[PDB]
């Protein structure tokens, strides 16, 4: 009951992120009209993103499994308190506890895995974090969707507080002006603007603000640096999964099958990845997704079979971000001090996040404005070679983060 | 940053044909989801009431009683746009005629109708008939 409570926990972020593809069925229940409804449930990884560190920092100092017992039961009622009173006024704050659970869970229980393993058992224990991670939010809207049209949209959340029980059951030094300055970078992605243009200046001087108000030299902060510039290419699916449905006119399922394809790769070779295991894999990783994306971005000047150049990038995609995974979820959790692991884990995470977030923007406003430029087969190359220089970056990233 | 860029309709006489075409702008897809994209008419008197609408994923789609069998909405896939063909028209179809699409959702939810449901609206398109 190591990993099996862990992934419990991760699985209790799962499905949080299920019921944001199942926002419809939310408008007629909860009533209020879409926007305001669709941002209550968007605030569960807004305040998750912006309270990581802190909450990772709380957990560091006052108990890391009391924080890891805190959000599992913070998950509770984060759930219970939604599907059981539909209302407007009420869903916003338990979609925001929802956030802060998993803020609670995802450093501290990453510190565990250093406690329980120790070297050797690390290997095994941070491969099934990322099994409990990439699997579970590969498959959230796919999961959400057929559990809100058979079963029902409130019975995604009877499953989120049976899996958060039997994860306990198999078992202010400036936070405030880090997320007043989160806050603003998470809303400046969703970049709806001349008003953004001041919303940059908060995110600026909250930052200089906690600048001066952390003296990391290791091969963690190579970890964590590549691993923000890699997960910048998260918007190579997003626009591939656009141009082959809409460029290419292929339907729903075709698109969902060259993704589920991704999806299984990518899940068998984070533990190909611990065999592969430092630097030698992540540098394999960084590299062969390059080629993964150039071979999804040469279907753009195609023929009638170029369907395989498309299919075996989504695989040479998929296969490359599993070898960097597991050794690099190690790197970092390894060179993280003992005394100092809520923190830098919680850091490694927000890296992470904020790395897809200032991806996805790049990937769709490039592919949003070089489209309107040329066409749809041009525009998508346009995006697409945006994520190569992303990619090259990643690869490039490694240069810091020595043997 | 989405834009709904709609064309067609017009004046025409009773019992006749009138094509509505519209398209969305950089509207992108979510890793396993897709948009329902239709009409919704408004007569100078009567209230705002939905026409027909397509699910862009499965090609699936929906008509409301008034139109039904007349009416035939489908996306032309290569050229990457939905269109209304209005057919045997009648003097209650006169109307202004608005393309809508709502928030991407899971391609495994079904076909959107109400006009609660759909966030983006177009300028309006206007379609009439006579005599
Ligand atoms: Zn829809």
């Amino acid at each position: 009951l190591i990993l099996g409570i862990v992934l419990g926990v991760i699985t209790f972020w799962l499905f949080a992120q299920s019921l944001v593809n199942v926002v419809p069925n939310l408008q007629q229940s909860f009533g209020t009209d879409m926007g305001t409804i669709s941002i209550a449930v968007s605030l569960t990884a807004l305040f998750s993103g912006m309270f990581v560190v802190g909450a990772g920092g709380l957990a560091d100092k006052i108990g890391r499994v009391k924080m890891t017992n805190i959000g599992l039961l913070l998950s509770i009622i984060g759930s219970a308190l939604i599907i059981i009173t539909n209302l407007p006024a009420l869903l916003i704050l338990g979609r925001v506890i929802q956030g802060v659970s998993a803020a609670c869970i995802m450093p501290s229980t990453l510190a565990i895995m250093k406690t329980y393993y120790q070297g050797a058992e690390r290997q095994r224990a941070l491969s099934y974090w990322s099994i409990g991670s990439w699997g579970g939010s590969g498959i959230c809207s796919l999961f959400g969707g057929a559990v809100a049209t058979t079963m029902g949209w409130r019975w995604i959340f009877i499953f989120s507080i049976i899996v958060a029980v039997l994860s306990m059951l198999l078992i202010v030094a400036g936070l405030i002006v880090l997320v007043v300055m989160l806050l603003s970078l998470n809303v400046v992605i969703t970049k709806g603007a001349l008003w953004f243009f001041g919303l940059i200046a908060i995110v600026i001087v909250a930052f200089f603000i906690f600048l001066n108000v952390l003296f990391e030299n290791k091969p963690y902060t190579g970890a964590t640096i590549s691993n923000f510039l890699l997960n910048g290419v998260a918007g190579t699916l997003i626009v591939a999964n656009t141009f082959v449905q809409q460029g290419l006119g292929y339907t729903a399922l075709q698109a969902g099958y060259l993704s589920i394809t991704y999806l299984i790769m990518v899940l068998l070779m984070i533990r190909v990845g611990e065999k592969l295991l430092s630097k030698r894999p992540m540098l394999l990783g960084t590299f062969i997704v390059v080629i993964g994306i150039a071979l999804i971005s040469l279907v753009f000047l195609p023929g009638i079979f170029y369907v395989i150049s498309c299919v075996v990038g989504y695989l040479c995609f998929g296969l490359g971000l599993g070898i960097y995974a597991t050794p690099s979820t190690d790197t970092a959790i390894s060179n993280a001090p003992l005394d100092k692991v809520g923190v830098a884990s919680g850091i490694y995470a927000m890296a992470s996040s904020l790395g897809g977030a200032f991806g996805v923007a790049i990937s769709g406003a490039v592919y949003a404005g070089a489209v309107a430029a040329t066409s749809i087969h041009t525009g998508a190359m346009i995006a697409l070679w945006v994520n190569v220089l992303m990619g090259i970056m990643a690869f490039i990233a490694i240069l810091f983060a020595i043997p | 940053q989405v834009q709904l860029e709609e064309s067609g309709g017009g004046s025409v006489q009773a019992g006749g044909s009138l094509r509505l075409s519209c398209a969305a702008s950089g509207y992108m897809y979510s890793t396993y989801s897709t948009y329902c994209m239709g009409w919704f008419r408004q007569a100078p008197g009567k209230e705002r009431e939905g026409v027909a609408f397509i699910k862009r994923g499965d090609h699936s789609t929906y008509y409301t009683d008034s139109v039904k069998g007349r009416f035939t909405i489908s996306q032309d896939s290569a050229k990457n746009t939905v269109s209304l063909q209005m057919n045997n028209l009648k003097p209650e179809d006169t109307a202004i005629y608005y393309c809508a699409a709502d928030f991407a959702h899971s391609f495994l939810l079904s076909v959107h109708s109400g006009a609660g449901q759909y966030s983006y609206w177009g300028q309006g398109t206007q379609v009439t008939v006579s005599s």
